[PDB]
RNA sequence: GAUGGGGAAGCUCCGUUUCAAAGGCCUGAUUUUAUGCAGGCCACCAUCGAAAGGGAAUCCGGUUAAGAUUCCGGAACCUGG
């Protein structure tokens, strides 16, 4: 054949430039991303780079040729091409002056479903447990921050809604394995099946919201995170035989308003799932009892809330700066003994978390060669040189550990 | 859909929650008004705060009846609004720090025995002692108004939105007139 | 430099319009009713926005379902139909006329208010044949008349053709003279 | 019942059938960053400004570790959106290379 | 020689840039009254037309009933990935 131009074959072609690719798929950067974030699809880098943008040296993003040519077949595109039609023809009415109409369109109008994306992104049960981490993290941060103009009420509502949801089941089969307290917030690492899923929970306080962030992006995941999180919920109540969607009481949502609420019915088998087994624990004013109540009720025996309508009980959890009665009938334990109890999955004695008592800190579960050196390569030497410096860099985590620990030693 | 009953008022210091209208349009704040909102700080539009319902208040809440809405909400909605919204106005000098910090209930009252969110939570909802002293401290909430948008479907959920207030809101403007009680838990719902 | 050709044909007969003289019965109109005045009809011509094909559906489904179970009056709107309007006009049954000032054909506009001001039916000039139309539920329809109307309105229907009356009637009488696109 | 049907059932299919579909990075586990950690992980006050002169990316400790000697007085976290902004931006947008350690 | 046009009743003739909306490159956190797209640059514009014009690259030896820079042995050189 005649001559093939350098910049027409391999990584030339391999892989279409995100401008490239936008202007192929005939769709708004919007719209592109919205779709590759359902898709789940990234940007790659090539091992040369010069050779995929036809030989120019830019910063330029590249992205899988076949992800792209799969995407374009996807109903979502239409959808999309639909609702902007839609917009259009409302904003018609809405300027001609026949209300009646607009809300005949809007009664007309049915939204999609990434039922379809799932399935392809997630072939099998297990790979959507693999990965369900970022969904529960961005779930449980939305379900607590406030409403605003840009995040709707109802969409906070329903992210909250799944997240008790998921709660309510976790609890009721005591899947809590580990659980880690930090300054970002509470930690879980629940047990679903054996992939040991992790989701960070923040601290149920005002959060502040600023203008930098563009919650956009975080509008179209938490979109794709409540229906995954919805199949889920509902695979996993299936599998358990409980009745899907988990009806709740009015009277204790009035009261409460969370993980007792939910009240999940039909129709064990870790030490962890068994601490604190038939046991009653009374709960004060300043712990966080979302939180603790939480823990207690996967791991053994009811709570009774602060709350009242505004014993039989064995141990009582109390943070103030002094225990007020100490009734003989209840034993007084801090708050860190729940965190640590879980961690050891033993019980660990009760006798070093009294009230007023220091807490103990709390731990997260998770010579020639001189001369022989000469005769290394050039490469070699580097990376032996590499080497050294990340071995003394990681023998600082310890140096500078133990200096500070004998400097603290003094008092 | 909705339901009405007369019932007496009785004398009690009920809880209450108040809700800023905007209204009505083509009425401008009388001096009364500007006075009686600008005493319980509800000088601007969704700003929420909780009062008790003394018989002192009733003439006042019935003259602004038109300016405001009332109800009794349950403590589950106190609570959320309280956790999820809240002011500091206070040295830290105007800054409107929230209440993410337990230690500074402790810092700003100390003796009055509230130490913490829920300390605060608790007394409002069972009228406490430091009830008056919180309430000031508990600057109101800004509360999230409706849609807040204008567009093609903003534009008609906001529509829908109105039309329901004259099914739901209206006066007489007689001094007989009594107060409109509605489930301020329904409205929470719908604002937050 | 070189822009669409429609667009500068556009723009050509638009500078060309400007200035070209103009006979008095062309011209007739840039001489409208005022903003505030035209708002007012609007208003009230909103009332009266003729029913639509979903809400006549609904309606007759709604009566059927009522009637398979087992005397009101005609109800006023606007009459719009340039066929309808030059027949109730000549008729003496027409009380207000709106007239779009810009039709494409002018033709088919010219004489109208011509004929209204000779029966002594009242008229007005309009700005923006869509504005009738989105009260019309249709694009445009490029006239606009009253007919019978309810008694709350017929206070406001009178006072709003004395306005106009006193307004555009009265004040324009003199476009008669005055050849329209003399602008340098 | 929308969406209330099971789309998965049973079923054995990988996705990793095809290289390119490469593993979803979960985040690492937090080490020693509790509320209650060990004094001697504290930053010294030099250090603090040290790092708080840093700039972005460059921030794997993202906070001051702190001796809170009571849960009750535990604050807030206002960085809490942020962190899941920029883990969100990074996973659509981050280059996903393959590689081993 | 179409292309956008004009003349010709018409088979058709003119015209090659002719007063055509005549395509080809890149960037962005997702574009703020909230997920319908913004911005940066150039102004030419198909095709055919040469086996004596320019060109990327094979030399030798041997072999047939007719073929050799092609068939066989050896050793060569150009393009793309």
């Amino acid at each position: 054949m005649r001559i093939k131009k350098k910049n027409t074959r391999g990584n030339a072609r391999n892989f279409i430039t995100r401008s490239q690719a936008v202007r192929k798929l005939q769709v708004s950067l919007a719209d592109f991303r919205r779709l590759c974030i359902f898709k789940g699809i990234y940007p790659r880098e090539p091992r040369n780079k010069k050779k995929a943008n036809k030989g120019s040296t830019a910063p330029t993003t590249f992205y899988y040729a076949k992800d792209i040519q799969y995407l374009m077949h996807e109903p979502v595109l239409a959808k999309f091409r639909e609702h902007k039609t839609f917009a259009r023809k409302l904003t018609r009415a809405l300027g001609r002056g026949e209300v009646s109409s607009a809300k005949r369109l809007e009664e007309n109008r049915d939204s999609y479903t990434l039922d379809h994306i799932i399935k392809e992104r997630y072939p099998s049960f297990p790979d959507a447990i693999r990965d369900i981490d970022d969904a529960l993290n961005m779930l449980f941060l939305f379900s607590n921050l406030p409403s605003t103009n840009q995040v709707s009420s109802k969409i906070i509502n329903d992210a909250q809604k799944i997240c008790n949801q998921w709660l309510a089941y976790v609890a009721k089969e005591r899947l809590v394995r580990k659980v880690f307290v930090s300054i970002k917030g509470v930690y879980y690492q629940a047990n679903i099946k054996g992939e040991e899923v992790r989701w960070l929970v923040p601290f149920k306080f005002p959060e502040n919201i600023p203008s930098d962030v563009d919650f956009r992006i975080m509008l179209t995941f938490l979109e794709f995170y409540s229906t995954l999180l919805h199949f889920v919920l509902y695979k996993l109540y299936t599998d358990s035989g409980l009745i899907y969607p988990p009806k709740l009481d009015l009277k204790k949502d009035k009261i409460i308003s969370g993980l007792s609420s939910y009240i999940l019915e039909s129709r064990y088998d870790s030490p962890v799932a068994s601490l604190f087994s038939a046991f009653v624990f009374y709960v004060s004013r300043e712990v966080p009892i979302d939180i603790l109540e939480f823990l207690i009720l996967s791991c053994g025996g009811n709570v009774i809330s602060e709350a009242a309508m505004d014993s039989k009980v064995t141990h009582q959890i109390v943070d103030r700066p002094v225990l007020k009665n100490k009734v003989a009938g209840r034993t007084y334990i801090q708050p860190q003994w729940i965190f640590d109890c879980i961690n050891k999955g033993e019980l660990v004695p009760a006798n070093k978390y009294l009230p007023g008592e220091a807490l103990p800190p709390h731990l997260s579960p998770w010579e020639e060669k001189k001369l022989k050196m000469i005769m290394m390569s050039n490469k070699q030497k580097k990376l032996y040189k590499k080497m050294k410096y990340s071995n003394a860099k990681k023998e600082e985590q310890a140096e500078n550990l133990k200096k500070k620990k004998k400097q603290i030693a003094k008092q | 859909g909705l339901i009405r009953e007369k019932t007496t008022y009785d004398g009690k210091p009920a809880l209450l929650f108040i809700v800023r209208v905007r209204g009505p349009l083509a009425v401008n704040i009388p001096n009364k008004a500007f006075k009686i909102l600008s005493l319980l700080r509800l000088v601007e539009t969704n700003t929420g705060v909780f009062v008790k319902l003394t018989k002192n208040v009733y003439p006042l809440l019935k003259v602004i009846a038109p300016y405001v809405v009332i109800g009794k909400p349950s403590l589950s909605s106190i609570r959320s609004l309280i956790q999820k919204r809240g002011r500091i106005i206070y040295k830290g000098e105007p800054h409107e720090i929230v209440l993410n910090d337990n230690n500074i209930v402790e810092e700003q009252l100390g003796d009055h025995g509230i130490i913490c969110v829920e300390d605060i939570i608790h007394e409002i909802a069972t009228m406490g002692e430091s009830f008056s002293v919180c309430n000031f401290f508990l600057q109101p909430f800004k509360l999230n108004r409706e849609v807040s948008g204008f567009g093609s479907l903003n534009r008609l959920r906001k529509i829908k939105q109105r039309e329901a207030e004259s099914r739901t809101r209206q006066f007489s403007n007689a001094a007989t007139a009594p107060v409109i009680e509605v489930d301020i838990d329904s409205l929470l719902a719908k604002l937050n | 430099v070189k822009w669409p050709e429609y667009v500068r044909v556009q723009r050509q007969k638009k500078i060309l319009s400007i200035r070209l003289k103009v006979p008095p019965t062309i011209a007739q109109f840039q001489y409208t009713l005022d903003r505030n005045t035209a708002a007012e009809t609007f208003k009230l011509f909103n009332k009266y926005r003729p029913e639509t094909a979903a809400e006549k559906k609904e309606r007759l489904t709604k009566e059927a379902a009522a009637v398979a179970e087992g005397a009101s009056p005609k109800p006023y709107a606007v009459k719009y139909g340039l066929n309808h309007v030059v027949a109730l006009i000549e008729n003496k049954k027409a009380k207000l006329v709106l007239i779009a000032n810009d039709v494409d054909p002018i033709e088919l506009v010219v004489f109208l208010p011509a004929l209204c001001k000779k029966m002594g039916v009242p008229y007005a000039i309009v700005k923006g044949k869509a504005r009738l139309g989105t009260l019309v539920n249709q694009k445009t329809s490029a006239v606009a008349a009253l007919t019978e109307v309810r008694a709350e309105d017929e206070a406001a229907l009178a006072k709003l053709v004395s306005t106009i009356d006193a307004n555009f009637a009265d004040k324009y009488d003199e476009v008669k003279k005055h050849w329209g696109g003399g602008i340098l | 019942e929308n969406y209330q049907y099971d789309l998965w059932g049973d079923s054995t299919e990988t996705n990793d059938h095809v290289m390119h579909l490469r593993a979803p990075k979960l985040p690492p586990p937090t080490n020693e960053e509790s509320y209650n950690p060990p004094e001697e992980y504290l930053l010294s006050p030099e250090e603090k400004e040290a790092w708080e002169n840093t700039e972005y990316s460059e921030r794997e400790r993202n906070f001051i570790p702190q001796k809170y000697s009571a849960l009750r007085k535990v604050p807030g976290y206002g960085e809490s959106i942020r962190e899941r902004f920029e883990r969100s931006l990074d996973l659509y947008l981050a280059p996903r290379v393959r590689k081993n350690k």
